[PDB]
């Protein structure tokens, strides 16, 4: 009915947005291997009333037209994939990327989905899977009964060590997966990524070759969020958020006013 | 260049420390300016 | 719409520069060589309605007239450039200046910058460059690899040790300017500042003669923001952005009444 009551819940609509994306980092502030989010916000289309150099009069053109604008939305969730920092644990069965790279884990309908996630346990076969959901890790890392200790190198070198046997048994290779974007992967839970049209092709290789990172056992990669960030961008985005409430409370006032005069 | 030898870290706890309480005074000086301008902005968002 | 409304206006935008000029003296309060900002107010022009002094008739005057101010703003915000307080430091390329004179540093456009803050380090050729963006340092003093140790004298003169050789082989002399209103100074960020015409001739010279600071190697100036100072005024400047708000409050409580009654 008004262009400011259209503005303004804009405006809210991108808000409620950017309230949302900073409570899951919050949530997620203990996740292992979450990687935070920030909105990226954009003005929508301006309206043509005047057209900014438009020629009134010859030799003279409008040094600024009368354009007004739409509102604002959030267009996109930009996951800033910048590392984490490392936690120390005694376990030996959980892994870490020390740079660029995804563990590569094998989905029930059969794609691979990517995890920067490293905390990996047993299944009933010994087979190395994740500790949530249990998917099993490309590759197949199976752990026989006649190991005493597992040792996972920095080149992705998994080898067990037998008993009554002075030799590793070497029971695997991982390999991991690097993006050229990262960001474009899109998050389906669990803390696992789908390769999508503007995350790029999956390079695959040795980890620790060719650009991708080191694996470092006994070690995990905490959550990159800032709570110090995400509370300072809430009471920011509260703000905002009753910035434009007021708008729409003074296009309310005014329309009721002009009902019970005109 | 010396065997038998290890060296050890390069800081002292001294100036950590008082660096640490000095960071940590900064750090609430800033907030309460955040906090004041958040107060204002409530202020004035209460006509 | 109402006289007040733009009086009070006037209040709040002044008391926002107010604290936006303490609320970056409060950030750079761990800056080396940092100087604070302080905010001028004065007040505007004067609506003269009944001129103080008129002749209200033969052998009498209006002793004071009627003249309603405009509101207040601030004009400037002025650099306090006291000296800092003085950290030792371990490191032998970090200097500061005992008194008057700001170091010289080559920008990328071209011209020489100005700074007060001491922290140098070298960049791969050996020239001594400053610790952020690498900008060299005029005069350009170049460390010979064959340097066991760097001294920085009194006045300037930097001097390298060589194995084997007696003596201390000079690499170069520093060089500090000075300025007869280091307020009058433009900061363009960086601890850089570039001569106005209010600061003056730049004036050169060796350090501690003529005037000028001396060089005190491994050392450095502290910021002489007063955080007691910052938080006194920060408490004193939210008051009177309250009481302005309330002139603003109430003339639209003024004006909702007419509306409702006119």
């Amino acid at each position: 009915m008004h262009p400011a009551l259209w503005v303004s819940k804009t405006g809210l609509d991108a808000q409620q947005t950017n309230i949302a994306t900073i409570s899951n980092n919050l949530a997620n502030a203990s996740t292992v291997g979450y990687k935070k989010s920030r909105a990226v916000f954009e003005d929508l289309f301006y309206q043509n009333i005047n057209q900014p150099g438009g020629q009134s009069s010859q030799n003279t053109e409008l040094p600024s037209g009368l354009m007004l604008g739409a509102g604002s939305k959030v267009v996109a969730t930009q996951k800033v994939h910048t590392h984490g920092n490392a936690q120390t644990t005694t376990n030996a069965l959980d892994m870490m990327v020390e740079g660029d790279g995804f563990f590569q884990v094998t989905l029930p309908d059969g794609n691979i989905g990517y995890t920067r996630n490293g905390q990996f346990t047993l299944n009933g076969e010994g087979t190395l899977v994740t500790s949530g959901s249990g998917y099993p890790v490309e590759p197949e890392i199976v752990i026989p009964e006649d190991a005493i200790s597992i040792t996972v190198g920095t080149d992705g070198e998994v080898s067990v060590r037998v008993r009554g046997q002075q030799d590793n048994q070497v029971v695997g290779q991982l390999t991991i997966t690097d993006f050229v974007n990262p960001g474009g992967l899109e998050p389906i839970g669990q803390n696992l990524y789908l390769p999508t049209g503007a995350s790029g092709d999956p390079q695959e290789g040795v980890p620790g070759l060719d650009g991708l990172g080191e694996i470092r056992q006994s070690m995990l990669e905490a959550s990159n969020v800032n709570v110090t960030e995400e509370l300072v961008n809430m009471i920011e985005a509260q703000r905002v958020y009753e910035m434009n409430s007021k708008v729409i409370s003074s296009v309310d006032k005014m329309m009721s006013f002009v009902n019970q005069q005109l | 260049i010396n065997n038998g030898m290890l060296e050890q870290s390069n800081i002292d706890m001294t100036q950590e420390l008082v660096d640490l309480i000095s960071a940590q005074r900064n750090f609430q000086a800033n907030s309460r300016s955040l906090e004041v301008h958040n107060q204002l902005q409530q202020n004035i968002l209460q006509i």
